[PDB]
């Protein structure tokens, strides 16, 4: 039984005034809520306040949104919107300029609601706005080189008014104006701009634009190629950002003719030459709008593209059997005769079989029936035409390559084109609305105007070098499919500035070494510090250490050759310390010079009991280093003193030859009190062993990626009926 | 080439089948004569039945898991061809006892239990046997040998408990399924339980820390088993290991 | 624990990280834990693991990595390329041996051998790695 909520806790706070609390319920028309607060508040005219959020939202309260009320919340009376719209038109033409700037400024900020926008709008509050701009365009002038400054923050705020109205649609379309457009036209105009008012003016053209298409060629009409290039100028990327997307915004509705005049006009301007040395060789931090824009751009030299790709090529065509008749002259220069160019048609059939029965075409009559579907259709011919134009050493050596192939795996070249053209269009989302969220970005689209066609065509090579290198066949179709699908991901996904670099860097990449090597870096992360990951190998620990210990025992039981103290009078400094084969007793005494080591017997002390060792002083708490007599030993053995203390009165010393063996020893000692190990090699070993043991059981998850969190726990049946027999 | 010697220890196998299948046909009751080839024929089987084991195999469970899943275990079929072919055999058991007993230790102490189920019955067999040789006497004949023997297997470490207390409730089962004679069998095998556990506790402490008490105890018990059981031999040696041991101590 | 059907496209039960101890046949079970399960259920599965094939644990199914591939793996097509994943298979049972091998190789110091072996080993593991997808021409 959850508790009722018809109680809730709230302060409503005043300007300078300390709160006073109230108990409102939301559910009752705000008229009761009215009544009840003045009634509380033993206040008049309730019709002349009104309830709004002191949160950072500073909004008023809707039937629609005033779910954010919470207990607990900062919330400061104001007076009722009327009366705020009152005294804003009141104070609009009043004889105070930091009035009328500060009331501006609260109208500007506070002009993100609907309803109350209609409120207002109600009051004639548009047509007089309109009235006082047209009345106020020689109004400004005596005092604009004054209060430049304030003057254009006011037209900056009522602009962003203006651009919320629209984008609420409150205002009518026909109640639009040609002087709006031409007073923007005179602030574009003027050479004294600050920089956000020639963002704040293309914002509005490119709203324009938008909306409709005559107004779209009355602001292009007054459009020049040489004054947004000079924007690029600017290191501001918001500002590039504006500029291309208003350029966008001349590529949105307009006849596919002027598209190709205005692409022209680019081309011969050499805009993405300035761009890639402008925007891209920029290390700022790129805005994901700027990506927006550069997709956008991408999309519209694809539409370039499609508009005359679109059509299908006509075979009959007398003008395209000429083009294709140039064409085949320019590249199968090998095997066709120069006097066929002047000859007959004849000859010309002949050629088309004999070089067709070639390339995997089966009518030799109508060689043009290929040439009907698109994408890419005529694509493919400007393709040709440009390989001639630039690789004629590469299209002989193709030329005489295809129709050399003896292996009878002779590719379709228009195909395999056909195919690699619709694979890129399903990867690239050919057709589809742009996105609203996703913010993908291809740098190297702007290194050249037909970067595409650039990028098909070291695309196409790598495909033949490739296939040259494995010589596939015809089975494999689909191992193609995914090979260079892939490979084509892999290399955006590397984000490529140059297209030479990127055609090398596709001959470096490795194969898929980048996802071993983060898989690596991945394990040993979360090796060192990890939630679903790290706890797994100290979860399971019962081996390891126990065998470490098993592996130190066997080291003490075959012991080695020891050291004694204060050996320099006919003392041994060689003798023995065995571990019994049973691990409870130890062999040690007093023994002889011993290179073999160990010799198998009892020894003086054969005796030492283990459960009344204590424990085993490491460093300097040693008593036999602290003698103040005569046998004091070297400052050099510091690093080499460990004793067995037992009685409290006798001291088992004894001398290592170097670090790593007396390190083997403490860890045997301590594993004798089983506690945890002191031996930089044991952390040297601890560190591989999980490393190793880890490494060995990740095979199962291979290929298979591990979630973060916990699965859940799906329901079981209560009873444990067996359909199929155990065991 | 662990391969080419599973592949031979099969076509082994294959060659074992069809000795057996020539000799029974034609080898039957009417071939009483020349039968002495089937002692030496036994004793290859043996000699080739006692490799290539579960305890060799031991290393990893993996050549355990392939090697079943390809043949599967030979030894097995050994010990089955072997009891099947010993039923079939034949009343003249006799004169195998001497040549016999060796052979048939080895597959008495295999690691495996399920043929050693199998092959049990072969004793109570030979034991019946022995009482139709042995009716005019005693039949200690085959049971010194055999402890011998047992005493020499467990030296060369393949002695088990378990199998003792398997082998106790086989031989409980026989006498239930015998009459007068089973309390005769009951009681030697009394005594060859308790010396085989004798020997299991001295092979378990021979190779921990010396104790020299419960071996010498073992180890008297041994005597009172071979002066019961009217055999001299090993108790002379094994008498000789104790004096040993006392000059060690 | 009920609906259970036999089923022979679960062989390779592939775990996440150490299971829960709600179970008290389930344990904290480690990344190479393959679940040999011959029962089917729609959220849940009990097999025989493997370090312990003659103890069965129930599963749940988001716990279980769909895999429908079986040893054979040209009877279902998994191969990416044919007579490859036969190899990766037997490369799990050598490293399978690879265990006891390090676990008898520290019974004595073969300080020598045992760093050549993890050298080999480690170019072993690298090589597995790189060839997890076979996407590479036939030489």
């Amino acid at each position: 039984m959850p508790p009722p909520a018809d109680i809730v806790k709230v302060a409503i706070e005043w300007p300078g005034a300390y709160p006073k609390l109230m108990e409102i319920d939301q559910k009752k028309p705000l008229s009761a809520i009215i009544k009840e607060v003045c009634d509380g508040w033993s206040l008049a005219n309730h019709e002349y306040f009104a309830l709004q959020h002191a949160d950072s939202s500073n909004f008023y309260i809707t039937e629609k949104n005033r779910n954010e009320i919470k207990n607990g919340t900062i919330l400061r009376l104001t007076t009722s919107p009327a009366q705020n719209a009152q005294q804003l038109h009141e104070r609009i033409q009043s004889s105070s300029m930091d009035a009328k700037l500060e009331a501006l400024k609260d109208l500007a900020s506070l002009s993100r609601d609907v309803t109350f926008a209609q409120e207002f709008i109600n009051l004639d509050g548009i047509s007089l706005l309109t009235q006082m701009v047209e009345s106020g365009t020689e109004r400004y002038q005596k005092l604009q080189k004054i209060m430049k400054p304030c003057f254009g923050d006011m037209l900056s705020f009522t602009l962003t008014a203006f651009v919320e109205l629209m984008d609420h649609g409150i205002v009518s379309w026909d109640t639009f104006s040609v002087a709006f457009i031409k007073k923007i036209a005179s602030f574009v105009n003027k050479s004294a701009i600050d920089i956000s008012i020639l963002q704040r003016s293309l914002a509005i053209l490119e709203s324009m634009v938008l909306n409709s298409h005559d107004l779209y060629q009355k602001v292009a009409q007054e459009i020049t190629i040489g004054q947004l290039i000079p924007h690029l100028q600017g290191s501001d990327q918001e500002i590039q950002t504006y500029t291309i997307a208003v350029i966008n915004a001349l590529f949105l509705k307009a006849p596919d003719e002027r598209r190709q005049e205005m692409a022209n006009i680019l081309a011969q301007k050499q805009l993405r030459s300035i761009i890639l040395t402008h925007v891209i060789r920029a290390q700022r931090a790129i805005n994901n709008e700027m990506a927006h824009q550069l997709y956008v751009l991408q999309v519209l030299t694809f539409n370039l593209l499609e508009d005359r790709m679109m059509t299908k090529m006509d075979p009959q065509d007398q003008a395209q059997r000429d083009i294709i008749f140039e064409l085949r002259r320019i590249a199968f220069d090998a095997e066709s005769e120069p006097n066929n160019s002047s000859g007959s048609m004849e000859k010309r059939k002949s050629m088309y079989t004999r070089d067709y029965k070639k390339l995997g075409f089966i009518n030799h009559v109508n060689p043009a029936m290929d040439f009907t579907q698109t994408p890419p259709g005529m694509l493919a011919l400007d393709n040709m035409l440009y390989f001639a134009k630039h690789h004629q050493d590469a299209y002989i050596r193709i030329v005489l390559e295809n129709s050399s192939r003896e292996d009878k795996h002779e590719c379709p070249f228009g195909r395999s084109s056909i195919e690699l053209t619709k694979m890129l269009c399903e990867i690239l989302k050919v057709g589809e609305l742009p996105s609203e969220t996703c913010n993908d970005f291809h740098p190297m689209f702007f290194t050249h105007d037909r970067s595409f066609e650039e990028f098909f065509c070291i695309c196409i090579q790598l495909l033949n070098k490739t296939w040259k290198e494995m010589r596939a066949t015809s089975e494999d179709f689909n191992k193609v499919m995914q090979v260079v699908k892939e490979q084509v991901m892999r290399a955006l996904t590397t984000k490529p500035s140059s297209l030479d670099q990127f055609k090398s860097k596709l001959q470096n990449l490795s194969y898929t070494e980048i996802l071993k090597i983060r898989q690596s870096e991945r394990m040993n992360q979360e090796d060192f510090q990890s939630r679903p990951i790290l706890e797994l190998k100290e979860k399971i620990q019962p081996e390891i250490l126990e065998l470490i210990k098993q592996q130190r025992l066997n080291r003490l039981v075959e012991g080695t050759c020891f050291r004694k103290l204060n050996a320099r009078r006919r003392q041994d400094k060689f003798w023995y310390c065995r571990l019994s084969p049973n691990h409870k007793v130890l062999h040690y005494g007093d023994l002889e010079e011993s290179p073999q080591g160990e010799v198998p017997h009892d020894s003086l002390q054969d005796k030492l009991p283990v459960a009344d060792i204590k424990a085993v002083v490491t460093g300097k708490d040693c008593p036999h280093m602290k003698e103040k007599g005569a046998l004091k030993q070297n400052k050099e053995v510091l690093e080499l003193a460990f004793s067995i203390l037992y009685d409290s009165n006798c001291q088992l010393n004894f001398i290592a030859p170097d670090k790593h063996e007396y390190c083997i020893w403490t860890d045997g000692l301590n594993a004798l009190l089983g506690k945890d190990m002191m031996s930089d090699l044991t952390r040297n070993d601890l560190d591989t062993l999980l490393s190793m043991e880890i490494k060995l059981r990740l095979l199962d998850l291979e290929n298979i990626q591990i979630p973060d969190a916990p699965p859940p726990i799906p329901k079981e049946p209560s009873n444990y009926d067996f359909v199929y027999d155990c065991n | 080439w662990m391969v080419m010697n599973m592949t031979q220890n099969r076509v082994f196998l294959r060659a074992i089948n069809q000795f057996a299948e020539v000799l029974t046909r034609f080898f039957m009751d009417q071939a009483s004569f020349e039968l002495q080839l089937w002692n030496n024929y036994f004793h290859l089987a043996v000699a080739f039945l006692t490799h290539e084991s579960l305890q060799l195999e031991t290393f990893s469970q993996a050549k355990r898991n392939k090697i079943v899943k390809k043949y599967g275990d030979m030894r097995k079929e050994i010990g089955f061809r072997i009891r099947d072919m010993w039923y079939n055999l034949g009343p003249h058991k006799i004169k195998f006892i001497p040549s016999m007993v060796g052979p048939i230790l080895e597959v008495t102490l295999t690691p495996e239990v399920e043929l050693r189920k199998a092959t049990i019955p072969i004793f109570f067999d030979m034991m019946q046997c022995e009482f139709n040789f042995s009716g005019n006497g005693n039949f200690h004949m085959f049971e010194n040998e055999l402890i011998t023997k047992l005493d020499q297997e467990v030296e060369g470490g393949r002695g088990d408990e378990q199998y003792k207390v398997l082998l106790e409730k086989l031989l409980l089962e026989h006498c239930r399924k015998h009459k007068y004679l089973s309390s005769s069998g009951e009681v030697f095998a009394l005594l060859v339980s308790s010396l085989l556990e004798n020997l299991l506790d001295y092979r378990t402490i021979i190779m921990q820390d010396e104790s020299k008490e419960n071996r010498m105890s073992c180890t008297v018990n041994v005597l009172n088993f071979y002066k019961e059981k009217k055999r001299e031999d090993i108790y002379i040696r094994y008498l000789y290991k104790l004096r040993d041991l006392h000059r060690d101590c | 624990m009920a609906r259970w059907i036999p089923t022979k496209r679960q062989k390779y039960g592939v775990a996440i990280y150490n299971y829960n101890a709600s179970q008290d046949v389930e344990l904290s079970l480690q990344i190479g834990d393959t679940v040999h399960i011959l029962e089917m259920y729609e959220g849940w599965y009990r097999g025989y693991t493997l370090q312990n094939k003659s103890k069965k644990g129930i599963f749940p199914e988001t716990y279980i990595h769909l895999k429908e591939a079986t040893v054979e793996d040209l009877g279902q097509h998994e191969t990416v390329i044919p007579g490859e994943l036969p190899l990766v298979q037997e490369l799990t049972s050598t490293l399978r041996e690879w265990a006891v091998i390090w676990r008898k190789l520290y019974v004595n110091n073969k300080l020598t051998l045992f760093r050549q072996l993890q050298q080999m080993t480690y170019s072993l593991i690298e090589w597995r790695s790189q060839i997890l997808s076979g996407t590479l021409p036939k030489d």
